């Protein structure tokens, strides 16, 4: 609550491009503390990138990205750093910084684990321009009926890069809704599928919107979605 | 940094503070510079790990092992005492705090590990770690137990493990090689095997810790136990009729537990080094100091020589010496802490069956 | 500086009020330098065992780690609605780098339930771009594993569609499945009948939900 780190710094870049992340601290000093990067790309597991420990002078860094990457940290600002250089298409994931409550040792290394972390930051390393999404609607039919209940939403289609989010009347429709993961088309565009269940008799009176909002293209679309 | 113009110490809760802190007393009605004692729980880990907010105490209280990764960590002050003062204590407990080619700490006194009994329970204490099943069997037709201690710190169990081969870092040229662990050796694997044996017999409780091995032994429900000097004064105040003597042996070798230097170390950041540097030299280490502080609790065979030769005549003291010329000196290297924090973890699981002794004892890595 | 974590089972189904056990492995001694994590979809990790057993603070105590011979173990006394997550171990012995392992993935556990099958045809504002996309949709079943499988004038088609699967839902624990099937628009005036073919548990037999091109 009172611990808490705010990440920054992550966008979309060209391979060889170069990008810095920052971590901002708060509730403690990152003097007398450790700071470690880790990172985790769309659907898979954790891996460590590099560790500072001011009090102590020391820096580490895995294999992956020794070379490269670069980790640092300002004391008088409460703020630590990595800048990453020669930047490649595999290195796109989410980019945690966590701390570790005390400076570093390797003979007191068993002091324990990572016990805040940050809310994270998306890094994507790509040679593809950024392009706003295609949403075209889901009408519902007599396809799409089930007893009383009827399905209908909207397809956001070839957009780039990650991400986008998607609403139903602006906030005001949660009920029934499900947003599913984007797919990456073989094109190398992304493509998103958004739906909320809604009963039948309801397509007469409700008006059903989806708002789609790609912040990487600054594309704003309100779809109107109705019966055939 | 600590406030300038006082004196904060730590030292641990089973010594004798209270006794620490009157001596504290007669050094402010000299100066007039108030000295706070204070006994934190595991405070021989938060030192190092206060250490960079500014906290932490002027004078660090702990046995010699532990104070070489305060150095190596760059938390101690070097300690400058004239060749005079050096000739006052014993010439191996400086060797104790010397790191580097140099003196981090001023020595206080030894601490080893002796066997404790009820000679009411049991005249003649056995001999031998192998006749202590038959004898328990025995006793607990009578309502009692023969030897409960505390399982939960390796430094009690370490005497059995090292009798017939297991060692820490080995030693030679003059220098400890932290490649060589000796751990995992067959007479390690020995003398862990024996003690979960007994624990496996229903002989111990894999869950017995200090506290339940003092109050069975000083209120007459268990006839043995193995402990330190600090813990007479307690046995003291049960009226129980007790005696110390040597560990008993293990395979015919002798048992071998690890011996301690208590030492003071000065905390780099302090302001206050001129005054804790009179204090130790001029009010502790003095006869008249270190008794107000062993009548409170026992404090060991002290480095100054001046008061070993009173506390020698004590048959108390001889057998913690005894002890000790059959045992070794910690190292006080860095990687003590991490050897700690290996054997502490090997010996619980194996004493708990979660893991055998073959297990355990290769899963305690230190390098 | 080689090191392996590799955790057990990688997904478990089970229900409020049981007990649970998920178990870590390392391909070297390290002690008990091993760490557990929750993090759950969208958030980001969360510490719960440190030191192989020394629960963290705020972590409730129905929360506990052991040793199992040199195996890693982490249990759940009494399964709780908020422990439902993925979990992860963290060995950080100096000797190796900080390594995390798969990971393993707690359900909630539910009877069977069918999935409801709808089918969309491609919208007239798409067509008018060159292109032609059809969606089907399975909503709310239960377990996950299911088969989709696309029909054109009854011929099967391969390698020209896509789906993806949402969330365990926080409310009725089911699962929902979009499948996107895309063809040129001079392919798809070709052809006149779409079907996407379902099969499940819940299911006795497949089912099938197909339109006639222009067919309101
Ligand atoms: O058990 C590991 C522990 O052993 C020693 O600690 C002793 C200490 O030296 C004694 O004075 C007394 O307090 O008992 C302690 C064990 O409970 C080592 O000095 C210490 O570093 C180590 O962790
Ligand atoms: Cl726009
Ligand atoms: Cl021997
Ligand atoms: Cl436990």
């Amino acid at each position: 609550s009172e611990v808490q780190l705010v990440e920054s710094g992550g966008g979309l870049v060209q391979p060889g491009g170069s990008l810095r992340l920052s971590c901002a601290a708060s509730g403690f000093n990152i003097y007398s503390s450790s700071i470690h990067w880790v990172r985790q790309a769309p659907g898979k597991g954790l891996e460590w990138v590099a560790s500072i420990s001011s009090y102590s002078g020391y820096t580490s860094y895995a294999d992956s990205v020794k070379g490269r990457f670069t980790i640092s940290a300002d004391t008088s600002k409460n703020t630590a750093y990595l800048q990453m250089n020669s930047l490649r298409a595999e290195d796109t994931a989410v980019y945690y910084c966590a701390r570790y409550k005390y400076p570093y040792w390797s003979w007191y290394y068993y002091w324990g684990g990572m016990d805040y972390w940050g809310q994270g930051t998306l890094v994507t390393v790509s040679s593809a321009s950024t392009k706003g999404p295609s949403v075209f609607p889901l009408a519902p039919s007599s396809k799409s009926t089930s007893g009383g209940t009827a399905a209908l939403g909207c397809l956001v289609k070839d957009y780039f890069p990650e991400p986008v989010t998607v609403s139903w009347n602006s906030g005001a429709l949660t009920s029934g809704v499900h947003t599913f993961p984007a797919v990456l088309q073989s094109s190398g565009l992304y493509s998103l599928s958004s739906v909320v269940t809604v009963p039948s008799s309801s397509l007469g009176t409700q008006t059903y919107i989806c708002n789609v909002n790609h912040k990487p293209s600054n594309t704003k679309v309100d779809k109107k979605v109705e019966p055939k | 940094k600590i406030e300038e113009g006082k004196l904060v110490i730590w030292i641990n809760g089973d010594k004798g503070y209270n006794g620490l802190a009157e001596v504290g007393k007669k050094f402010e009605k000299d100066t007039g510079i108030k000295v706070t004692v204070e006994h934190p729980d595991k405070l021989e880990e938060k030192f190092p790990q206060v250490a960079a907010t500014g906290d932490g105490p002027d004078i660090i209280f702990w046995a010699h092992d532990r104070f070489g990764g305060y150095a190596q960590s760059g938390l101690l002050a070097e300690i400058t005492p004239d060749k005079a003062f050096q000739d006052k204590l014993y010439p191996f407990t400086w060797d104790a705090v010397r790191y580097n080619g140099k003196l981090i700490a001023y020595p206080i006194a030894v601490e080893a590990l002796s066997l404790i009994y009820n000679k009411d329970l049991l005249p003649n204490p056995p001999k031998t770690w192998e006749e202590i099943p038959a004898l328990d069997k025995e006793l607990k037709a009578k309502g009692k137990s023969a030897l409960m201690f505390n399982l939960q710190e390796p430094y009690f169990t370490w005497p059995l493990i090292a009798a017939d081969g297991g060692y820490a870092f080995k030693y030679e040229n003059g220098k400890y090689d932290i490649k060589d662990v000796g751990v995992d050796n067959a007479g390690a694997k020995a003398g862990l095997t024996f003690l979960v044996d007994l624990i496996k017999n229903k002989h111990m409780n894999a869950d017995t810790d200090y506290s339940i091995a003092e109050a069975a032994f000083n209120k007459g429900e268990t006839a043995m136990t193995i402990n330190g000097p600090w813990a007479w004064s307690n046995i003291d105040t049960s009226k129980v009729n007790y005696g110390v003597t040597v560990l008993p042996t293990f395979k015919g070798q002798p048992s071998k537990p690890f011996v301690g230097v208590l030492s003071a170390g000065i905390n780099a950041a302090s302001p206050n080094k001129e005054l804790a540097k009179e204090f130790l030299e001029n009010y502790l280490l003095t006869d008249e100091g270190l008794e107000a502080v062993n009548k409170d609790k026992p404090l060991g065979a002290v480095a100054l020589k001046s008061y070993e030769e009173e506390l020698a005549k004590d048959p108390r003291i001889a057998a913690t010496m005894e002890n000790a010329q059959k045992g070794e000196i910690m190292p006080n290297i860095p990687q003590m802490s991490a050897f700690w924090y290996a054997v502490r973890t090997a010996v619980i699981n194996a004493a708990s069956g979660r893991q055998t002794v073959d297990e355990a004892l290769k899963d305690a890595q230190t390098n | 500086s080689d090191i392996q974590m590799t955790q057990s089972p990688s997904s478990l189904s089970a229900s409020v009020g049981d007990r649970v056990t998920i178990t870590c492995r390392a391909s070297q001694s390290v002690s008990s330098a091993v760490a557990w994590y929750q993090q759950k979809p969208g958030k980001a990790p969360k510490l719960l065992i440190y030191s192989a057993s020394s629960l963290y603070s705020g972590v409730p105590s129905r929360f506990s780690g052991s040793r199992s011979g040199t195996d890693f173990t982490l249990t759940i006394s009494s399964l709780q609605p908020e422990d439902f997550a993925t979990y992860y171990c963290q060995q950080y012995y100096y000797g190796y780098p900080i390594t995390f392992g798969q990971g393993t993935k707690v359900e909630i556990k539910r009877t069977v339930a069918a999935p409801s099958v709808f089918i969309f045809p491609p919208s007239d504002s798409q067509l008018k771009s060159g292109t032609a996309s059809v969606v089907c949709l399975l909503n709310n079943f239960y377990p996950r594993e299911a088969k989709v499988q696309w029909k054109v004038d009854n011929a099967l088609q391969s390698g020209n569609s896509q789906e993806s699967v949402t969330e365990q839902d926080s409310k009725d624990s089911t699962y929902s499945l979009s499948s996107t099937l895309t063809l040129s628009k001079a392919d798809y005036e070709k052809h006149k009948v779409y079907a996407c073919e379902v099969t499940h548990q819940g299911l006795s037999s497949p089912v099938t939900k197909s339109f006639n091109r222009g067919e309101c």
